[PDB]
């Protein structure tokens, strides 16, 4: 049970890293609006190409652009593979919790019925009419 | 062309936008039906409305704003009102669950499956627009629903739209009045998330709004009708440059270039000078000199900040109505010669003037006076760090005694994010202090 | 090759019939409400008589 | 949409539930037969938070009545509003309680909890998405405590994602009639604080005092006391059903109320209490309201927090009010009374205004209090518990039921922890 | 102040820095060319003299 | 003072929005004398 | 000339063709008796009906369609309907025994003795026709009788006439809803049998058809009447090119050549953009731009696929109504340059436009909108493989524990080509990703 508290925080921090790296994707794949794109001096600034002029090879800014996009996509795959496993493991722990808890609860109502018949009163017939029904049988069987 | 889109996040921010959109129709010829009289102004949607409303070939003016809310009560109630036929049905973005004042609950639990829908709304509004200077974000710092949902959407609209302007307006937390002790928690959460994305954030406080009401407007028992009206006038004034013309016309882009000195800090202060009762305006006179003194009178600010405890950086004047540059340039020169007025030595000039000849109009069944000469006092001063100063020694207490954390850690946060903001704040005041040092 | 589009007279003819369509759609609801509540009234009376017999 | 299903528990809530529901029906204007007289659109539109639609415009109360003694059922059934209640929801047992907590918690509950769980889940599936539940019962009430502790436990694992509101009355401190009542309360409160999230604390002696203080009518009926508590319970529920800018959700309220999970026990405060001439001798103003709202005599819950300090305070204002008066009244009281709050939290006020007045009066309100005034309560029961557990009187029954001393040890030990918990935080 | 800038790799604000990381080279050739523009321009000038 | 004395509302079940924002008269409407007049495209 | 022959297999596929021919009679003004008014359009059968109806000397518009079913109930019901006098009696090929949802029972037990009968109908329809470009096949993958019966026929139709087109239309199995568990059995039997013979197979899914209806048409309780009208309008739109002309006229041959890239995969997806409610069309306006945004809006697709999880190859749009190429070519230029829309780089252009001047009309007793600018979006993407990916993991479990095999082995089968079916399927996904692999 102490563990059940512990993983949630890990999930809480694990999930947060994911959201802004999708944001980090947007902040590295443009704003996805060509018709506003120009106002930021459309990538290749007019000044750059007229700077080229004599030219003679160009800027490796496209190279880092490709490389940076490649990296973040890789990490995307890594976490998603790791993320999917986590929920599956969590639910197994969640399921195992339920089996453990219910197990003793059904087991619990055993000793108590005994002391209900030690008393100086009570005789034969009260037991047998109630032997077949002391608790609604239905061991709650995850009822829904 | 010259148009924009307004955003109204939080049920607190929807009755204000309601009033603003009520005000806007009171100068655009608008009838509650949705059409003009037989007079010819309808067409492809190109006239004074084309910047504000969308009156297509159907002849019905479609406002360029979206009301988003998460409690159906008010939004359905306003969906049954007088202008609801004008309001586009699902532009009135409603919700069935609240955020429990919890910024994160409004940012993580429900905002995921709702933002995609509103993202569809903005693009279908973005495409129909032509120039779309920017966005008019109406929210609130102490937002039960305004706080969390806005932060995600402003982030989402920032990443896909990172070039156009974004105008932010929120009721600032009352310095001494707190309807909720959870308000500071989310308020700093909003600020730190927005400092690196928000373009121009404008703040306001209701207490001194009320203080004005019984000082010169002389109303001891006003209402939001009055409260919503006056901020609606304020936003109407700043938008008058789009609606009308003047000796010189200015745009929001010039404001951001000239108002904010340095990055991060983008928190100027607005103020409307001719705030007076009708009878007081009746048997008295208005001119540039006294309204200039009034707009620089420290008690006329809706913000609890003493300008003599701070120092000025900017002062933007938007004169709407009949005025001439002569007395304007003469009066401001006297203001420059005033010694109590303490700008920083860094700025020789800090005066942004906008002249508009349209005389501000009254509202039917209104409370304002009869204005011919009006000005909005947009300024930034160093007397504002106390506002962030008061909340930290507020906040540092509760975080040390970690009140209500079980609520927030209950639905999935941790303390690191709360940690980050405090030195982010500690960075803010020292930046305020360092720039305050000349 | 030169058709420049419809005229508004068709469009006014267009907008109107939808207004109609909504109206018969509204009564279509309302009449079904009547039809539904009739069944209950039949159920009320038959149940009442059953209690009389009992 | 978000809705609520109610539970009528114990034989006290059997009167309380009867009064609480008829107040709502009279508030919403439905005749006792159930055929609503369409008069107010807003209440017509916000009845679905509590009522479903039956045939012919009849509004079914989505509440459950449970008991063991049929006579109380017959009396409330023969009442003016028994017809609006359903025989489907009248779940009862074939036994007399003896008002034994353990018999109701172990013996008689076992064969009835199955039935009630089916009923509530049928009602749960009848609706879409609840806010949660509220329960009317008593902490010292043998049947209500016995079943409630069982039912609250089972509902927790079933739906740990909703509101488990509880409405229980504290028996008279001076006299309890039931001599084993201190045993019953100690048993219940152990599971209560463990299962509950909200708890309304109400005492009858103050209600008699309030009848003395303002009603001045000598001899009332216990239903009149039920009329008061229903009015208080109705007032807090007005927020959800009615429009007006006040954020209504109990979670919206609870997160404003609970800085620490153990804070479940809360104290009410109500709106103008008026005497025979003072109906037409009163100038109804927010000041004299707010004055009366914070009166050491206006309380009804347990006792004077004058002995202690004020942790969290929240008041809802029902009627045509405005932000300025409630603001300045808060400023007035804050300056009037600064030091007697805790330095742990300032600005401890939560304000809500319901613009819709009640039926009969215009300017009204309701207050919920969380102050350090419960220490007197459980310390009182401590000496009673220790004295009776000093010599174990009346213990053979529970051993006969299947009870032994061990569970009391942690029941009081947890209780003793809360005594030190309440003290040490404030002290 | 702890030393933080080493390499890692996540760069939430990266395009903008790279944009100014174009600014040095774009101006760099401009300075060199004007030096040639200096020597060629006067050259013809006094050449036209004789 | 004499008329207000009654202080007895007729329609108490009124939302402020209905009361605060009713339908305004048509003849009280502003005209656009100079609001950037561009009849020509 | 420009005519075709329609085939309606399956008691599921019979009400739809009923509704389609009901729709088709309105635009031609066909009276239920079978004749025009005193207006002169009848003759040797040469006018707008000549492509669809056979209004011969008798003057009765005889549709060029055959309804085939195995249970007499619905067909005997429809032959007691309103237009039964229009319909040819034994063209309504009825049956007395069902296939019990079994594919091979409808393929072996009873289809032998009836295929010769229907083969008589087609050749007697073939002789009267002149150009007969192709055929219209309406079926269902979860065909209780549609699946098995059409399988033998189309095989017999393929062998005798392989020189013309065959157009296939079926309701795609609901990905998570299954009214039959033998449906995966017969469905995979249909797909593999059809892969090497079907020319153009088009699918639809009902769940999103419902999802649209309460999204924009705002009807929480539709029916087949609305469902069949939707698909009936879909087939009506694609047949408007045959009915009327446009700026350019396009034909299924051009559809086939320009839609299927390569062997096997011939399964694009259709979509209709201006699906909106009446009042929403009332106070709003339609134009090319927003319907172009709406047409590519992923939630407007009736098949549960995410285009961002796949990639685009072809897109065919059929503009029915009044449009000008100016806004058309401009809008698609924006669409081609759109970032999110991920076409495969193999195709520089993948856009096939069909202009039709005729405005789409409403049907009396209908619920659609009144569209002046309509479009049907025929497109094929790689985001479809998940459906068959969903199919196989359903099948691989079921088949391993070999449920209901006693039923199929009982009347003459065993598990043999149940195996070949899956690697025929496994061929499909690997081909789908290989073409996905650039
Ligand atoms: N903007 C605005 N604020 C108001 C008005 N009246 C009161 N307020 C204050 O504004 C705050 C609104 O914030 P929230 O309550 O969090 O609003 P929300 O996030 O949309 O969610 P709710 O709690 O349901 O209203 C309240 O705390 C009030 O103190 C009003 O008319 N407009
Ligand atoms: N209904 C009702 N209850 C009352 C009244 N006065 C006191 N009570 C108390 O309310 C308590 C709660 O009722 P229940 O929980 O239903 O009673 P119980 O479980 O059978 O156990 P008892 O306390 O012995 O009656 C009882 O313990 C009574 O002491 C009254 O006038 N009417
Ligand atoms: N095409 C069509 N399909 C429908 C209609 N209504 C329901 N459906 C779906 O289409 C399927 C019908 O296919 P089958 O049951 O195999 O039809 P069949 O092979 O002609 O013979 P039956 O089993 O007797 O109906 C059902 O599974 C439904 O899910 C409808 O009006 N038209």
């Amino acid at each position: 049970t102490m563990t059940l508290g512990l993983m949630r925080g890990t999930i809480h921090r694990c999930m947060k890293f994911n959201q802004e790296m999708y944001v980090t994707r947007g902040i590295i794949k443009g704003p996805l609006l060509k018709r506003n794109l120009e106002a930021r001096e459309k990538l290749n600034r007019p000044l750059v190409r007229m700077y080229q002029r004599h030219v003679g090879t160009q800027l490796p800014e496209a190279t880092r652009l490709a490389q940076g996009t490649d990296l973040l996509t890789r990490h995307n795959l890594h976490m998603e593979k790791n993320l999917k496993e986590l929920r599956t493991t969590h639910d197994n722990l969640a399921w195992g919790l339920n089996c453990k808890k219910i197990g003793h609860d059904v087991d619990y109502d055993v000793v108590r019925l005994r002391l209900r018949q030690r008393h100086p009163h009570v005789c034969y017939e009260q037991a047998q009419r109630l032997v077949n029904d002391w608790d609604p049988p239905t061991p709650a069987r995850s009822q829904t | 062309m010259r148009e924009c889109i307004s955003i109204h996040v939080g049920q607190a921010g929807v009755q204000i936008g309601n009033a603003c959109w009520e005000l806007y129709c009171l100068e655009h010829g608008i009838q509650p039906d949705g059409q003009m009289p037989s007079d010819k102004t309808i067409g492809g949607g190109d006239d004074s409305f084309n910047t504000f409303f969308s009156e297509t070939g159907a002849g019905k003016h479609v406002p360029r704003a979206v009301f988003v809310d998460l409690e159906p009560t008010v939004v359905d109630e306003v969906r049954t009102g007088t202008y609801r036929q004008l309001f586009h049905p699902e532009q009135l973005i409603t919700g069935k669950e609240d955020a429990a004042n919890n910024y994160a609950r409004g940012h993580y639990t429900i905002g995921k499956e709702i933002v995609d829908l509103v993202l569809d709304r903005i693009r279908k509004l973005a495409d129909l627009c032509t120039g779309l200077q920017g966005f008019l974000i109406f929210h609130s710092f102490g937002g039960g629903t305004g706080s969390g949902f806005a932060s995600l959407l402003m982030e989402r609209l920032s990443v896909d739209y990172g070039k156009k302007s974004k105008l932010e307006f929120a009721i600032y937390p009352a310095p001494q009045v707190s309807t909720a002790v959870v308000e500071p928690y989310n308020s700093i959460l909003t600020t730190h998330t927005t400092l690196e994305h928000s373009d121009c954030a404008f703040m306001v406080d209701n207490e001194a709004i009320y203080d004005i009401c019984r000082r010169n407007l002389d109303i001891e028992r006003p209402t939001y009708t009055n409260l919503n009206r006056l901020i609606g006038q304020i936003v109407s004034s700043i938008t008058a440059s789009l609606r009308f013309d003047g000796a010189l016309n200015v745009d929001l882009t010039e404001f951001q270039t000239n108002l904010v000195p340095y990055p991060r800090i983008h928190f100027p202060l607005a103020t409307y000078a001719p705030v007076i009762s009708a009878e007081k305006a009746y048997h008295e006179q208005l001119s540039v000199a006294e309204i200039t003194n009034a707009c620089f009178e420290p008690a006329n600010q809706m913000v609890k900040c003493d300008p003599r405890h701070g120092k000025y950086m900017a002062c933007c004047m938007l004169y709407r109505g009949d005025v001439v540059p002569k007395d304007v340039n003469a009066a401001i020169a006297t203001i420059k010669t005033k010694r109590t007025i303490q700008f920083v030595d860094w700025c020789p000039t800090g005066f942004k003037v906008g002249i508009n000849y349209q005389p501000p109009t009254v509202v039917p069944g209104g409370d304002l006076a009869k204005v011919q000469r009006a000005v909005c006092m947009l300024s930034n001063t160093t007397a504002i760090a106390e506002a962030w100063a008061r909340l930290d020694h507020k906040f540092d207490l509760m975080y040390a005694k970690r009140a209500f954390v079980h609520w927030y850690v209950g639905e999935g946060m941790e303390e690191g994010e709360f940690s980050e903001a405090r030195e982010d704040l500690a960075a803010l005041e020292k930046d305020y202090e360092e720039v305050g040092v000349d | 090759d030169r058709w420049k589009g419809m005229n508004r007279e068709q469009l006014e003819e267009i907008w109107f019939t939808q207004k109609r369509q909504i109206q018969e759609k509204l009564r279509l609801q309302e009449e079904e409400r009547q039809h539904s509540m009739d069944w209950d009234l039949r159920r009320i009376r038959k149940a009442h008589a059953s209690l009389l017999h009992e | 949409m978000r809705e609520i299903v109610h539970l009528q528990a114990g034989q006290c809530g059997n009167q309380i539930g009867a009064k609480f529901w008829e107040v709502i029906s009279d508030e919403h204007g439905i005749d006792p037969t159930g055929t609503y007289h369409g008069d107010s659109d807003l209440q017509l539109e916000r009845i679905n938070v509590y009522y479903n639609e039956a045939t012919g415009g009849k509004y079914v109360p989505r509440a459950v009545l449970v008991d063991l003694e049929p006579g109380t059922m017959d009396s409330v059934r023969s009442g003016p509003f028994g017809q609006i209640f359903r025989p489907d929801n009248f779940v009862f047992g074939q036994s007399g309680a003896g008002n034994n907590w353990a018999k109701g918690h172990y013996t008689e509950g076992a064969e009835l909890v199955d039935s009630v769980l089916d009923v509530v889940r049928k009602e749960a599936e009848s609706c879409d998405c609840l806010q949660g539940f509220q329960l009317t019962h008593s902490l010292g009430g043998g049947t209500g405590s016995g079943m409630g502790t069982l039912l609250i436990s089972k509902i927790r694992e079933e739906y740990p994602d909703r509101i488990m509101n509880t409405f229980s009355v504290v028996p008279s401190p001076k006299v309890s009639d039931t001599v084993v009542e201190p045993y019953n309360a100690t048993l219940s409160v152990h599971q209560l604080v463990e299962n509950t999230d909200e708890t309304y604390c109400i005492d009858n002696e103050a209600l008699y005092d309030i009848c003395f203080r303002t009603l001045k009518l000598t001899t009332p009926t216990y239903g009149d006391l039920n009329h008061l508590v229903s009015a208080t319970m109705s007032g807090v529920t007005t927020c959800l059903r009615f429009p007006g800018q006040l954020n209504a959700d109990l979670r919206k309220l609870a997160v404003n109320m609970v800085p620490f999970p153990r804070l479940h026990f809360f104290m009410p405060g109500f709106a103008p209490l008026t005497s025979r001439g003072s109906q037409q001798y009163r100038a109804l103003t927010v000041p004299e309201l707010t004055q009366q709202m914070f009166d050491a005599k206006n309380m009804m819950a347990a006792c004077d927090p004058r002995h202690g300090r004020y942790l969290t305070v929240a008041a809802v204002f029902r009627g045509r009010m405005s932000m300025k008066e409630v603001d300045e009244q808060m400023l007035n009281v804050q300056n009037k009374n600064s030091s007697y709050f805790v330095e742990w939290i300032p600005n401890n006020v939560k304000t809500a205004v319901c613009d819709i007045p009640p039926r009969g009066l215009k300017m009204s309100a309701t207050f919920i209090g969380n102050s350090t005034a419960i220490q007197e309560l459980f310390k009182r029961i401590s000496e009673q518990f220790t004295a009776m557990f000093r010599r174990k009187a009346f213990l053979h029954w529970y051993t006969g039921e299947g009870m032994d001393e061990m569970e009391f040890t942690e029941a009081e030990s947890n209780m003793n922890d809360l005594v030190s918990e309440y003290q040490q935080y404030q002290d | 102040k702890p030393p933080a800038w080493y390499a890692r790799l996540p760069l939430p604000m990266h395009r903008d820095a790279r944009a100014q990381q174009t600014a040095e080279v774009v101006h760099a050739h401009a300075r060199g060319a004007r030096l040639t523009a200096a020597r060629l321009g006067r050259a013809q000038h006094q050449i036209n003299g004789q | 003072l004499q008329q207000k004395w009654l202080a007895s509302k007729t329609s108490l079940k009124e939302s402020i929005y209905t009361t605060s924002y009713p339908r305004l008269p048509v003849c009280a409407m502003s005209r656009r004398e100079h609001a950037i007049p561009v009849p020509h495209p």
